[PDB]
C-alpha cells in the first residue's frame, strides 16, 4: 500500500527534476577563500557548551551549557547581562525570544524552561515551566512571547502556549529522535529533522506535516532555514550537508569532502544565503558555498568539538560554541 | 560625557558580579562528582538510588549524596525511551558511570551484557570507566541454591568454567553459587578487557537488596577512578 | 705516571668540560623552552603540582643558561668575563642546582599525596600553598649559598676557579659538607622516603583492587626517579667534600693523589649536570597527556604561523 | 497511518528543480553587497571593530 505511494513521489521528484544545481552552477565565479578572523572570545563557561542563539537586536546572545549554566552576553563588549542557574544542570538548548524578553532552555529533564529578563522584579526567574514531553528536549524556538515550538527526543515536536503553559498542537510522524528544527522566517511553517535520516516540515497552524525529505544515510543532528524560506539545509552524522528545497521536493545539493568522515554538530546561512556554515565534530567548523558547495574557508580554533553555531540576524557575526566552552565570534 | 559612561560602568559591574559568581561555582562544579547511572529496569537501580537519596523530577532524576567530605552526583536516567544513542553524548564529562544490572533473571541477563558492550566501545564513553553492580545477588543465590537455574543453557561456556583462583567468597555461601556468581562477573569482565586501551576500567561489585555499602564502594572506586586520572595528568601513566 | 695524571687531568678540564657542558646546554635549553611553553601558552588549568613541575623547568632553564660562560672559559682556559660576572654566574649556577634538587623533592611529596588524597582534600595540594612553598624553596636556597660567596670571591687577572678548588680548604668544606647535608642529602632522604611510600601505595593498592590494573608503569617511574637522582648526584657531592678534603692541610701533600681526586672530581660535574637535562624529558616528555598537549599547541601554532 | 499522510503529501504544487535553483541563485545574488559575511565590511561601521 505505502510502496505504491513512495513509488510515486520518488517518480514525481525525478520528472521535476531536471538539471542539478552543480550543472547550472558554472556559470558564477567562486566566493573565494574567506579569512574569517576572531574577534570575540566569550569565555566564562564552566563546561561544555551545548548550545547558543542571537538576539533579534543582534547584539545580545544567549548561551548554554552542561554546567546548568545559561549565559546572556553582550556580545560587543563581551560583559555578561545574566548567568541563569538552571535547575537541571544536562541543558541540550536554549532559544532567545525575538522580542529578547524571555529565553527558553531545554535538556534532558524533558522541560522546556522559560525564564524573564525584562522582569519588574530585577532577577530573572523561571516565568513559565512547560511540561509534556516524554524524553529529552532537543531544540526550542521561539514563534512569540506567547508561542514556543520545542522538539524532543521522543520523535515528536509541539507547539506549546506559554501564557496557559501546556500544548497547543503536536507533530508526530518522526520515527527517531527529533534533534534540531528551524523555524521559518515567516513563523509559519517550520523544518524539524530527526535520528531517521529525515527532516519534516509541518505548518504550525495546522499542526500537520506537509512534506518530508530523506536524503541522508544518518542521523540529522543540525538543520536551518534558506533566508527566504523556500530551503532549508541539514547536517547528519555521515559528515555530509545536504540542501533541500521546499518547492523541488528534493535535495538540491550535498556538500562533503573526503578528508571529514565525522559528522555535523550545527549548520547556518549568512544573511545573504550564499554561504552555509557548518560545525563538525573534527573541532572545526567550514563555510561552504551554498550554491557552488566549495569549502570557502574554515573557522578552526576550537580545542573540542563545535556544538552549536549561529549567524547574527543583521549577519555581521558568526558565533560558535564549542565543548571548550569558550564560544568563540567570527567576522 | 555622561550618557554612554553610566550604561557602560553599570555593564561591567553587572559582569564582574556575574564572574564571580561564577568563580564561586566552578570550585563547586570542580569538587562535585558527575555518575551515570544506568541499568535495565528490572535491576534495583531505583532501590541504590533511593538508598543514597536517604544519605529530579521529570527525565532525569539527579541524586545528591555525600560521603567523606566529597558530594557525588548520580543522574538515573530512565526518564528516556529505551534508545539512548542521542542523549549518551551528554555525559561524555561524567567521572564514571555506575551500570546496576540483575545478576538473577538470565533471560534478561545477554541483554546486560550487550548494553553494557556497546557502552564500553561507545565513541563518547571510551574514556569513562563502568563501575560495575551485580545487584539482587540475594535472589540469585536463593534461585541457584533452589535449583531451577539453568544458566547453562543460556550460556554453554559455563558447563566448561570453574571459579577463579583469586576469588574471595564469604565462608558461608554455596560453592555453586559462588562459581554462578563469578561467572556473570566475568562475562562483563571479559567485554571490558576485549577493548580499551587502558583509558577506562570496570569495578564489579556485588550487592543485596539492602546494603549501606554501595555509597561506599562507588567513592571507592571513584577515589581509584580518579587516582588514575591524577597519574596520567602527572606524567606516571 | 704522576705527568701522566696531570696530563689526563689538564686534558680532561679542557675538552671533557666544555663538551659535556655543550652537549647539556644545548638539549636542555631546547627542553625546558618545550615545558615552559607548554605551561605558558597552554594547560590552563594550573594547579601545586603543575606550580612545582614550571618551577623546576624554570629553574633548570636558569641552570642552563648559565653555562656559556663556563663553557668558554674551559676551552680556552681563561676567564674574560671579570669578576662580578664570574661570582654572580657560579652563585646562581649552585643556587639553581639545589633549588631544582628540592624541586623534585617536592614533586615527589605532592606525587604522594595526590596518591593518598585523590580528591585534591589535605590542604597542601592548593594553589597558593604550592606558590608559598615555591617562594619558600627560592628564598632558602639563596640563603643556604650565601656563604659561598667569600669562597668563590676571587684575590687578584681574575683568579676565578671552581667551587672546589677556590678560597680557605678548610671552611671550603666545612661548609661543602653543611651544603651537602641541608642541600642534598636531607631532600634526597625525604624524597626517598615519600617516593617509598608511593610504592607501598601502589603495592597496596593492587592488592586491594584486582580489576586488572597492574600499575607497574607507575611503580617503575617513582623507583626510576629516585634512582637517577640519586646516581647522577651522589657522585657528585661524595666526590666533591673528597676534592675539598684533598686540599685540606692536615694530610694534604701525595701530590700525584691529589691529581688523581681533581680529575675524578672534575669528571663528576657534569654528571650532576645532566639531571637539569633529563628532567624535562622524564618529568614531561616521557609520559603522555602533557606531550600529547605540547604536540596538539605545537600544531596550533602551525596552523596560525 | 502513513496511508492517509503520504495521501495529502502527494497532493503538493511541485515544481521543475531548475526553477528552484535558479531562484535560490536570484535571492543570493540579490542580496550580495548586504552580507557582511560574503562581502567583509570596513572597520569603519563594523560593530566589532
Amino acid at each position: 500500500e505505502a510502496e505504491q505511494l513512495k513509488n510515486q513521489i520518488r517518480d514525481a521528484r525525478k520528472a521535476c527534476a531536471d538539471a542539478t544545481l552543480s550543472q547550472i552552477t558554472n556559470n558564477i565565479d567562486p566566493v573565494g577563500r574567506i579569512q574569517m578572523r576572531t574577534r570575540r572570545t566569550l569565555r566564562g563557561h564552566l563546561a561544555k557548551i551545548y548550545a547558543m542563539h542571537w538576539g533579534t537586536d543582534s547584539r545580545l546572545l544567549v548561551s548554554a551549557s552542561q554546567d546548568g549554566k545559561l549565559i546572556i552576553w553582550d556580545s560587543y563588549t563581551t560583559n555578561k547581562v545574566h548567568a541563569i542557574p538552571l535547575r537541571s544542570s544536562w541543558v541540550m538548548t536554549c532559544a532567545y525570544a525575538p522580542s529578547g524578553n524571555y529565553v527558553a532552555c531545554g535538556g534532558l529533564d524533558n522541560i522546556c524552561s522559560i525564564y524573564n529578563l525584562k522582569t519588574r522584579e530585577g532577577n530573572v526567574r523561571v516565568s513559565r515551566e512547560l511540561a509534556g514531553h516524554t524524553g529529552y528536549l532537543s531544540c526550542c524556538r521561539f514563534l512569540d512571547d506567547n508561542q514556543i515550538v520545542t522538539s524532543s527526543g521522543d520523535t515528536t515536536c509541539a507547539l506549546w502556549d506559554i501564557e496557559t503553559g501546556q500544548q497547543t498542537t503536536t507533530f508526530t510522524g518522526h520515527t527517531g529522535d527529533v534533534m534540531s528544527l528551524s523555524l521559518a522566517p515567516d513563523t509559519r511553517l517550520f523544518v524539524s529533522g530527526a535520528c531517521d535520516a529525515s527532516a519534516k516540515l509541518w505548518d504550525v497552524r495546522e499542526g500537520m506535516c506537509r512534506q518530508t525529505f530523506t536524503g541522508h544515510e544518518s542521523d540529522i543532528n543540525a538543520i536551518c532555514f534558506f533566508p527566504n524560506g523556500n530551503a532549508f539545509a541539514t547536517g547528519s552524522d555521515d559528515a555530509t550537508c545536504r540542501l533541500f528545497d521546499l518547492r523541488a521536493d528534493q535535495e538540491l545539493m550535498t556538500y562533503s569532502h573526503d578528508n571529514i568522515i565525522c559528522g555535523i554538530t550545527s549548520v547556518s546561512f549568512s544573511k545573504s544565503g550564499r554561504l552555509l556554515l557548518a560545525g563538525y565534530d573534527d573541532f572545526n567548523c567550514n563555510v561552504w558555498d551554498a550554491l557552488k558547495a566549495d569549502r570557502a574557508g574554515v573557522l578552526a580554533g576550537h580545542d573540542n568539538r563545535v556544538s552549536c553555531l549561529g549567524v547574527t540576524d543583521d549577519g555581521m557575526a558568526v558565533a560558535t560554541g564549542s565543548w571548550d566552552s569558550f564560544l568563540k565570534i567570527w567576522n | 560625557t555622561e550618557d554612554q559612561r553610566n550604561e557602560e560602568k553599570a555593564q561591567r559591574e553587572a559582569n564582574k558580579k556575574i564572574e564571580k559568581q561564577l568563580q564561586k561555582d566552578k570550585q563547586v562544579y570542580r569538587a562535585t562528582h558527575r555518575l551515570l547511572l544506568l541499568g535495565a529496569d528490572n535491576s534495583g537501580k531505583s532501590t541504590i538510588v533511593k538508598q543514597m537519596r536517604i544519605l529530579g523530577t521529570s527525565g532525569i532524576f539527579e541524586t545528591k549524596f555525600q560521603v567523606d567530605k566529597v558530594n557525588f552526583h548520580m543522574f538515573d536516567v530512565g526518564g528516556q525511551r529505551d534508545e539512548r544513542r542521542k542523549w549518551i553524548q551528554c555525559f561524555n564529562d561524567v567521572t564514571a558511570i555506575i551500570f546496576v544490572v540483575d545478576s538473577s533473571d538470565y533471560n534478561r541477563l545477554q541483554e546486560a551484557l550487550n548494553l553494557f558492550k556497546s557502552i564500553w566501545n561507545n565513541r563518547w564513553l571510551r574514556t569513562i570507566s563502568v563501575i560495575l553492580f551485580l545487584n539482587k545477588q540475594d535472589l540469585l543465590a536463593e534461585k541457584v541454591l533452589a535449583g531451577k537455574s539453568k544458566i547453562e543453557d543460556y550460556f554453554p561456556e559455563f558447563a566448561r568454567y570453574t571459579t577463579p583462583e583469586d576469588a574471595t567468597p564469604e565462608p558461608g555461601e554455596d560453592p555453586r553459587v559462588t562459581r554462578a556468581k563469578y561467572f556473570i562477573r566475568d562475562e562483563f569482565l571479559r567485554i571490558s578487557t576485549a577493548s580499551g586501551d587502558g583509558r577506562h576500567y570496570c569495578y564489579p561489585h556485588f550487592t543485596c537488596a539492602v546494603d549501606t555499602e554501595n555509597a561506599r564502594r562507588i567513592f571507592n572506586d571513584c577515589k581509584d577512578i580518579i587516582l588514575q586520572m591524577n597519574l596520567r595528568e602527572y606524567n606516571l601513566v | 705516571t704522576c705527568k701522566n695524571w696531570l696530563a689526563a687531568e689538564a686534558a680532561l678540564e679542557k675538552y671533557y668540560l666544555s663538551i659535556f657542558y655543550g652537549i647539556e646546554f644545548v638539549v636542555g635549553v631546547l627542553g625546558n623552552t618545550i615545558v615552559v611553553y607548554g605551561y605558558i601558552f597552554s594547560l590552563k588549568n594550573w594547579n601545586s603540582s603543575n606550580i612545582y613541575l614550571f618551577n623546576l623547568s624554570v629553574s633548570d632553564l636558569a641552570f642552563l643558561c648559565t653555562l656559556p660562560m663556563l663553557i668558554r672559559s674551559y676551552a680556552n682556559g681563561n676567564w674574560i668575563y671579570g669578576d662580578v660576572l664570574c661570582i654572580s654566574n657560579r652563585y646562581v649556577l649552585h643556587a639553581n642546582l639545589y633549588t631544582s634538587i628540592l624541586f623534585l623533592t617536592f614533586i615527589s611529596i605532592d606525587r604522594y599525596l595526590i596518591i593518598k588524597y585523590p580528591f585534591r582534600e589535605h590542604l597542601l595540594q592548593k594553589k597558593e600553598f604550592a606558590i608559598l612553598i615555591s617562594l619558600a624553596i627560592w628564598v632558602l636556597v639563596t640563603l643556604e649559598l650565601l656563604p659561598i660567596l667569600p669562597l668563590i670571591n676571587p684575590v687578584i687577572g681574575t683568579t676565578c676557579n671552581d667551587f672546589a678548588s677556590s678560597g680557605d680548604p678548610n671552611y671550603n668544606l666545612i661548609y661543602s659538607m653543611c651544603l651537602t647535608l641541608l642541600g642534598f642529602l636531607i631532600p634526597l632522604f625525604v624524597m626517598c622516603f615519600f617516593y617509598y611510600k608511593i610504592a607501598l601505595f601502589l603495592k597496596q593498592r593492587n592488592r586491594q583492587v584486582a580489576t586488572a590494573l597492574p600499575l607497574e608503569k607507575p611503580l617503575n617511574l617513582v623507583i626510576m626517579a629516585v634512582v637517577i637522582f640519586s646516581v647522577l648526584f651522589t657522585p657528585y657531592h661524595v666526590m666533591r667534600n673528597v676534592r675539598i678534603a684533598s686540599r685540606l692541610g692536615s694530610w694534604k701533600q701525595y701530590q700525584c693523589t691529589q691529581v688523581v681526586i681533581n680529575s675524578f672530581y672534575i669528571v663528576t660535574r657534569p654528571l650532576a649536570f645532566l639531571n637539569s637535562v633529563i628532567n624535562p624529558v622524564f618529568y614531561f616528555l616521557l609520559g603522555d597527556h602533557f606531550r600529547d598537549m605540547l604536540m596538539n599547541q605545537l600544531r596550533h601554532n602551525f596552523k596560525s604561523l | 497511518k502513513l496511508v492517509e499522510q503520504l495521501k495529502m503529501e502527494a497532493n503538493i504544487d511541485r515544481i521543475k528543480v531548475s526553477k528552484a535553483a535558479a531562484d535560490l541563485m536570484a535571492y543570493c545574488e540579490a542580496h550580495a553587497k548586504e552580507d557582511p559575511l560574503l562581502t567583509p565590511v570596513p572597520a569603519s561601521e563594523n560593530p566589532f571593530r
